[PDB]
């Protein structure tokens, strides 16, 4: 004779399961998985250095500042920003050189 | 601190960080794709459950005019209490 | 953020399907009571009474693979986290909650006004209807607190214990060899009995919350349900 | 400090009845009949059988080397004899360790003049230890 | 649940179970750790790292 | 059409892997499926030798996992902090002063709480570097 | 006699159990462990009581075999899974997720390295990932 | 002390929202329905059992 | 259950099969018996 | 009898004293594992998995695993 | 607890009878029957 949980296969089971037998709990849980990850899914990079390493964080290398920099320059690389742009900078190219004749 | 330190998962493997611009600008891509077609009309269930509740939020967002200031989700310091930015 | 990580039951996970592979009869159960609710005979209930039978089996499943294993040294139980467990009871209370809700019965909600006729309306009634209301959803954080609360502290305890007992055996086990042996004897009795005692008050105590977690969803459930006679 | 003894004496009394061992109980029957001691006799025929036995010891030393060097030994070779080998080779390890220990009489390797850690043996509390 | 099974009268007992024999092996590794610890860490020529106060766990947590 | 619901639509046949699937069923059935084991709740069975088995194991593994990946971090954080605050200052030692200072480590371990406290905290008038020695 | 295991029991009692009418009480007293008539059913004391039955050579006048129309029953449906061939199933299947999860307990616990190390010898400090490409305007 | 965090308390929970959502059906197909199937079994033959006896008791009485 | 064949019996199995087996009766005759004996010797 | 917290089960009597008292015990059909069976040491005879492996060889063992653990560094120290 | 059953048509006492915060709303005042939280609470 036939039952669910004799005769279908796990996907189809577990569909019946959750939309039959157990629906409302599907959908709270299902409510609580978007608020966590609309909510509880950041973390700083300060709150990284105090709490987000299991021996603490090592500052003699850094690895947030790695991390980042290779973020940065994929972006860079990839987009094509020119990175000497005024708005950027806050000033002119021309500016740019003299600074750096100057410097 | 010492035993406190010893309720932590002990199999940690592999952390992946994303910008929510990013993912939030590719979601909509691919939202875009699938309601995009002539055969899903703009009158359809799936299409406004698609795009209304998130119109409405945005809306929401927009229209909002708040007297204090609500500091940066991503900054890269927010564990000072006296530092919004 | 997204970490990736695992549990710390992949061994157990192995022990299940190498030891259910084939079927065996269950006799023994944490939690029996969410199998018998009525116990007069002829009463009867139209609303689905049983459908915590399933919930309540697999939850005390995880809860005893994670927190009875744990008394083993080194052993992680890795969903020990306030709001995880906040998110677990929020699911299943508040999906009974809402399964009494959505059956648009205004009536059922009758017995929140407390008291009779006789007791005024706003400066009592009110008020009470106001404070169990209020205590619905304290006993829902309740629960989640007290679960948290009681594995938090025992394993606290043994911790600091067992750092204690470690010290004294290795760096005063010599004294067995001097004059003050006796006193170094009875230290170590002493150790002996509170270790036993702290792992069998944790062993009872581990299934005692369970109890007590799954008894509090039941009784949920069992102040919202009405039982009709057969006639 | 009387009644202690009285009843240590009692109880390895009934202990010593209550075995059912027909040698044992002889032996002792004969050694209190003759007012000796069966521990220490038991002690000197062990170490007169082991005066004995030697040159049997070196024999069958050299039977077992026979015995493994010629392939023999590998021929019928079981489980059994794989756990003995893995607790044989656990055995040479450790007393490997111990015998390293005590030839340079010191838990820790000794500490070279030029390492950084001499200023740890220069502010020892007591230098006599 | 507790229910039955073999269980060895005495110490010489425990190598009439292959269980039990592991168990036996078990309580050797867990009681005779404690003896090596003992040797190893009150050793005479065990000596405290003299850079122990550039630093320490009790600064980093606070 | 393209994929049955039904798990009677099999994939293999009958006989395929059955010695070796029986030799698992064989070594998960002996101990189990006895009048003697009856489990509570899936989790706890009631044959002891099961205890006197798994329970040395899992502390046996877990034991490895943490003296070999956990405490090692903390290990050789101390190692860094404490000689020169670099790897490569770590590596200029010899591996004998590298276990003279993970051995000291262990040792604060296993005061913890009770041990002195000269351990960490200076005395005044102690001649020994101080938390400015390499800054 | 074999080594075999018999009818379940769950550990239980079947004298003092709430279903213990339906197993069949022998001679001696003693209910059956299994709907099954046992003659040398005990009961073992520890700290719970728990019945047990030992199988025997035992000789049972054995009536003769019935013709197939008489027990038969086609009804048979596609749906249809038999007992014996679902535990051929749920043993290969729970076969090989035994031997996976082996290998992912050995991986986890013995070679997987722990994320973020102070000194950087095992394990990803991790990296940022779904970053923008071949898209100049968004800069 | 990390039980009382946030900073990754999404991923964090995923571990009961997988054993809630995936595993969960599992337990019950392979564990759970089984071993209640396997304790309703002996009830259900005893009651068979008495009413094919009741049948044939039936069959009888109306005999004369 | 031909699989298990190899397997045998343990100590505890046969046991179970020396007390509950046709021997049962000779068996438990004798441990009651002894278990009297020693009774009385300790009272 | 108990080992730690596993204690031996005991099977209960069902025969009568007077139905008891008339059975003739012969230990000569009996298995020469349970001779002189004993309830209080039923394994006293009862054979060793591996002739020669005593148990306090295998605590040995185990003590022995022990002190390679924690002295293996001691004499064979490796760098990070 | 127990099973609830509306009252009959002529088991509900007249609105004339219910009480307000300082006195029962009768006639010349039954528009604040309105505003009267508590009277609507009795009622
Ligand atoms: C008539 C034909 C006769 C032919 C005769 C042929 C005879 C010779 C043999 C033939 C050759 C072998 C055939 C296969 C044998 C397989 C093993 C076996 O026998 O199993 C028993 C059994 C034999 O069949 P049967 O018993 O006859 O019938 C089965 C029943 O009918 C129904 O079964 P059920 O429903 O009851 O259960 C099925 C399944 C439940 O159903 C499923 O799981 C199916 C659905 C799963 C989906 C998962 C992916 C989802 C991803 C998200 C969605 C993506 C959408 C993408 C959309 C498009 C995007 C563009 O159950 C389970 O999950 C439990 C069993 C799991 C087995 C363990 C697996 C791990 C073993 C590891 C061992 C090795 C370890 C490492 C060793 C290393 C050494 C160094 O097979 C199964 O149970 C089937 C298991 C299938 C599991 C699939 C999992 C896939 C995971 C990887 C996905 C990779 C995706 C990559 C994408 C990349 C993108 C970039
Ligand atoms: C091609 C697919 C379909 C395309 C679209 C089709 C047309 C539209 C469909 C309907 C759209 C609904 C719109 C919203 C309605 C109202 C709800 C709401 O407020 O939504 C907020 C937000 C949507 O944002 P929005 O309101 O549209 O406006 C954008 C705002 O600017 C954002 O503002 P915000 O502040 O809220 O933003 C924060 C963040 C907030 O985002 C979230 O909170 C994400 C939450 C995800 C919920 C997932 C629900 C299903 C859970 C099933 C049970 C899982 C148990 C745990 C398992 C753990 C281990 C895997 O939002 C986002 O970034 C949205 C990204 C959403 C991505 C969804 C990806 C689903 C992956 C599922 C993986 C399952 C793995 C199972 C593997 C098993 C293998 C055996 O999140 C969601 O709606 C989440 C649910 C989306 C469901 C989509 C349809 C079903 C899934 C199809 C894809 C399946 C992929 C499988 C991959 C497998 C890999 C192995
Ligand atoms: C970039 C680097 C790479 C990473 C990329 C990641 C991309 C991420 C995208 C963004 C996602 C954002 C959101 C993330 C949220 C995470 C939350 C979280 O972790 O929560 C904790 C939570 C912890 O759960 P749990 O309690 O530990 O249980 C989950 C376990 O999986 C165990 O649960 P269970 O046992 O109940 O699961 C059912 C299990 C039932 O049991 C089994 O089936 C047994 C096996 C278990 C396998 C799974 C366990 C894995 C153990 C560790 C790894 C094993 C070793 C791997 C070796 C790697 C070597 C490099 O069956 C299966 O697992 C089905 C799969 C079986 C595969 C069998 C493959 C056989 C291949 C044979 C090939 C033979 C070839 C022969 C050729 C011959 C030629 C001559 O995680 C989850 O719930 C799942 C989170 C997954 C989220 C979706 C992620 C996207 C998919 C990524 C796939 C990447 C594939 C490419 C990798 C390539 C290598 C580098
Ligand atoms: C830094 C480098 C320094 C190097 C310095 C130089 C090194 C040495 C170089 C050579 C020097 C010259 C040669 C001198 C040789 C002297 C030894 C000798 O010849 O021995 C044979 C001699 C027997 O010869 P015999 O009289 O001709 O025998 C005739 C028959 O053959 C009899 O045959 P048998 O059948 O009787 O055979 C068994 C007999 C023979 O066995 C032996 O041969 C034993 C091994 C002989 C060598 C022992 C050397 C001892 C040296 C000091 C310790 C070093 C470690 C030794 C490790 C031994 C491990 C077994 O067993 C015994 O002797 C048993 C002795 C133990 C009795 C245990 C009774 C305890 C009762 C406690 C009751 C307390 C109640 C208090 C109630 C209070 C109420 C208020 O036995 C002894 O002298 C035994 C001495 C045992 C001393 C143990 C001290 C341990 C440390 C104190 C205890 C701390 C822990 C416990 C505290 C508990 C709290 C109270
Ligand atoms: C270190 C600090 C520690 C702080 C700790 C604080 C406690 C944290 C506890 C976390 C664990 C426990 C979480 C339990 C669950 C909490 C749930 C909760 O409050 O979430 C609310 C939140 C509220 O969402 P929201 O925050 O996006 O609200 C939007 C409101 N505006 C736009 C004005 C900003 O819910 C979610 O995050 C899920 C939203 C999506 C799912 C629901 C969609 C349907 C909505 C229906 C009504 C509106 C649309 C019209 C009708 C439908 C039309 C189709
Ligand atoms: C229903 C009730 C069940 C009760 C079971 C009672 C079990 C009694 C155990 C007696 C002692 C056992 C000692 C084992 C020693 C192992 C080796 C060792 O070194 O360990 C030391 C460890 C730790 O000892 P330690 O803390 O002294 O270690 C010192 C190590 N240093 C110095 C480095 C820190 O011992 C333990 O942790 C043992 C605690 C056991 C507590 C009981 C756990 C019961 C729950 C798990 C049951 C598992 C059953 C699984 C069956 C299959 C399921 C499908
Ligand atoms: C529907 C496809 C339409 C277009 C035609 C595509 C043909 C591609 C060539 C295929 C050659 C190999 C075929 C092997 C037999 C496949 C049999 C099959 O479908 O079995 C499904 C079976 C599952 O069986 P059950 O769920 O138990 O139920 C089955 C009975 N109800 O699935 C499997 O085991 C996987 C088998 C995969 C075979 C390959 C399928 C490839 C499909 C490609 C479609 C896309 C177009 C390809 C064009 C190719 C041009 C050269
Ligand atoms: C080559 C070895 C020879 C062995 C001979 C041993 C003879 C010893 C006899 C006297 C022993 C007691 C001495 C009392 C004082 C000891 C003080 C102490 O801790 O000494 C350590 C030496 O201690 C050790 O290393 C060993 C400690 C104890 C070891 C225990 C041995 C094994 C015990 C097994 C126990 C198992 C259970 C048995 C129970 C029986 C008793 C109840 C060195 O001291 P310092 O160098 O001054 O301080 C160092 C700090 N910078």
């Amino acid at each position: 004779v036939y039952t669910r949980w004799k005769c279908d296969r796990l996907p189809v089971f577990q569909l019946k399961l959750f939309t039959q037998e157990y629906p409302m709990h599907a959908a709270v849980g299902i409510f609580t998985i978007i608020f966590l990850w609309k909510h509880m899914s950041h973390c700083s990079e300060e709150t990284e250095r105090k709490y987000g390493w299991w021996a603490g964080y090592p500052y003699w290398r850094d690895p947030i500042a790695r991390r980042n920099e290779t973020k940065y320059k994929q972006m860079i690389i990839n987009n094509d920003v020119d990175i000497t742009h005024p708005k950027w900078t806050g000033c002119s190219v021309e500016q740019l050189e003299e600074l750096s004749r100057v410097v | 601190s010492n035993p406190a330190d010893h309720f932590r998962p002990n199999l940690k493997a592999l952390t992946l960080y994303a910008e929510r611009q990013h993912y939030v600008d590719r979601w909509l891509h691919v939202k875009e794709r699938w309601l995009a077609p002539w055969y899903l009309p703009w009158w359809s269930p799936l299409f406004q459950l698609g795009t209304w509740y998130s119109q409405r939020s945005r809306n929401l967002f927009l229209v909002e005019n708040h007297l204090s200031y609500r500091p940066y989700k991503f900054r890269r310091n927010d564990e000072d209490r006296n530092n919004p930015y | 953020m997204f970490l990736f990580f695992f549990c710390d039951l992949f061994w157990l996970r192995l022990l299940l399907c190498m030891y259910y592979c084939v079927w065996s009869r269950l006799c023994f159960i944490v939690y029996f009571n969410c199998l018998m609710l009525i116990f007069d005979f002829l009463l009867f209930c139209l609303f689905d009474l049983y459908l915590f039978v399933g919930l309540c089996l697999f939850l005390l499943l995880w809860f005893m693979l994670f927190n009875l294993y744990s008394l083993i040294l080194y052993y992680c139980i890795t969903y020990l986290n306030l709001y995880l467990l906040f998110c677990i009871v929020f699911l299943l209370y508040i999906a009974f909650l809402f399964l009494f809700c959505f059956l648009c019965d205004f009536f059922l909600f009758n017995n929140l006004l407390v008291g009779d006729s006789f007791m005024d309306v706003f400066f009592i009634r009110f008020l009470l209807c106001f404070l169990e209301c209020f205590s619905l959803l304290c006993r829902c954080l309740s629960t989640f607190l007290r679960l948290f609360c009681n594995l938090l502290s025992s394993h606290f305890l043994l911790l600091m214990f067992f750092d204690f007992f470690y010290f004294i055996f290795v760096f005063f086990f010599y004294g067995v060899f001097c004059y003050w042996f006796i006193l170094f004897i009875f230290v170590f009795c002493f150790c002996l009995l509170f270790y036993v005692f702290l792992y069998l008050l944790d062993l009872f105590a581990a299934i005692l919350q369970l109890f007590i977690f799954c008894n509090m969803i039941l009784q949920l459930i069992m102040d919202f349900l009405l039982f009709l006679l057969f006639v | 400090l009387c009644n202690a003894a009285s009843k240590v004496q009692a109880r390895s009394a009934k202990k010593l009845a209550a075995l059912t061992d027909a040698g044992i109980q002889k032996t002792i029957s004969e050694h209190n009949a003759n007012g000796t001691d069966a521990a220490v006799s038991s002690t000197k025929r062990y170490l007169a059988e082991q005066r004995q036995l030697f040159h049997y010891r070196v024999v069958r030393f050299f039977d077992e080397c026979h015995y493994i060097i010629s392939g023999e030994y590998f021929a019928q070779y079981t489980k059994v004899n794989l756990i003995w080998d893995l607790r044989f080779l656990t055995k040479l390890v450790v007393l490997f360790l111990i015998g390293t220990v005590l030839g340079r009489q010191s838990i820790f390797p000794p500490i070279d003049p030029d390492s950084p850690l001499v200023e740890a043996l220069v502010t020892k509390v007591n230098p006599n230890y | 649940m507790l229910l039955g099974g073999f269980v060895p009268r005495r110490f010489s007992q425990f190598n009439r179970d292959p269980c039990w024999m592991f168990f036996i092996f078990s309580v050797g590794f867990w009681l005779g750790e404690y003896p090596a610890m003992m040797i190893k860490y009150n050793a005479r020529d065990l000596v405290y790292d003299p850079h122990r106060y550039v630093w320490s766990h009790h600064d980093d947590h606070h | 059409v393209l994929f049955s619901t039904y798990r009677s639509s099999r994939l293999v046949s009958k006989e395929f892997l059955h010695g070796p699937v029986m030799r698992f069923r064989a070594l998960g059935e002996y101990y189990f499926q006895r009048a003697w084991n009856g489990t509570l709740n899936w989790a706890l069975p009631g044959e002891y030798r099961l205890y006197a088995v798994m329970i040395p194991f899992i502390y046996f593994y877990h034991r490895w996992h943490n003296d070999h990946t956990l405490d090692r971090d903390h290990v050789e954080k101390a190692m860094i902090m404490r000689w020169g605050g670099t790897l490569e200052d770590v590596r200029k030692l010899s591996a004998k002063d590298q276990l003279r200072v993970r051995c000291f480590t262990d040792i604060e371990k296993l005061y913890s709480a009770y041990g002195p406290k000269d351990t960490y905290l200076q005395p005044p008038g102690d001649t020994l570097p101080g938390k400015d020695f390499y800054r | 006699v074999g080594n075999g295991p018999t009818f379940s029991t769950g550990g239980e009692c079947m004298n003092t159990c709430d279903i213990q009418n339906a197993f069949p009480m022998n001679d001696r007293g003693v209910r059956s462990s299994s709907p099954f008539q046992e003659p040398n059913t005990a009961i073992y004391d520890s700290y719970l009581a728990w019945t047990y039955f030992q199988p025997m050579d035992v000789h049972i006048e054995k009536l003769p075999a019935p013709e197939a129309k008489y027990y038969q029953r086609h009804t048979k449906k596609p749906w249809d899974v038999s007992s014996t061939e679902l535990t051929e199933i749920q043993s290969r299947k729970k076969y090989f997720q035994t031997l996976g999860y082996l290998v992912a307990f050995i991986y986890l616990y013995f070679l997987m390295p722990k994320e973020k190390s102070f000194s950087g010898l095992s394990g990803p400090d991790g990296h940022w990932i779904m970053l923008p490409k071949g898209r100049p305007e968004l800069f | 002390l990390e039980p009382m965090s946030t900073w990754y308390l999404a991923s964090w929970a995923m571990v009961w929202y997988y054993a809630f959502f995936f595993w969960m059906p599992m337990v019950w197909t392979d564990i759970m329905v089984p071993s209640f199937v396997y304790n309703k079994l002996p009830v259900i033959h005893f009651l068979q059992e008495k009413r094919a006896e009741q049948k044939l008791r039936r069959v009888l009485d109306e005999t004369y | 259950y031909d699989h298990l064949a190899s397997w045998g019996k343990d100590a505890f199995l046969r046991r179970l099969e020396f007390e509950n087996g046709p021997l049962r009766d000779q068996v438990e005759a004798h441990t009651q018996r002894l278990l009297a004996e020693r009774a009385a010797i300790a009272k | 009898y108990n080992m730690l917290v596993f204690r031996d089960p005991k099977r209960r009597p069902q025969l009568s004293e007077e139905e008891r008292a008339k059975v003739v015990v012969n230990q000569a059909e009996w298995p020469e594992e349970f001779k002189d069976f004993d309830p209080d040491d039923p394994y006293k005879n009862s054979p060793e998995i591996i002739k020669g492996m005593s148990s306090w060889n295998l605590f040995l063992w185990g003590v022995e695993c022990a002190f390679i653990y924690q002295f293996y560094e001691l004499v064979f120290p490796k760098s990070i | 607890g127990e099973l609830f059953v509306r009252p009959k048509l002529e088991e509900i006492p007249p609105a004339d009878q219910c009480r307000g915060f300082f006195g029962p709303l009768n006639d010349s005042l039954k528009f604040l029957r309105l505003l009267d939280i508590k009277w609507m609470m009795n009622r």
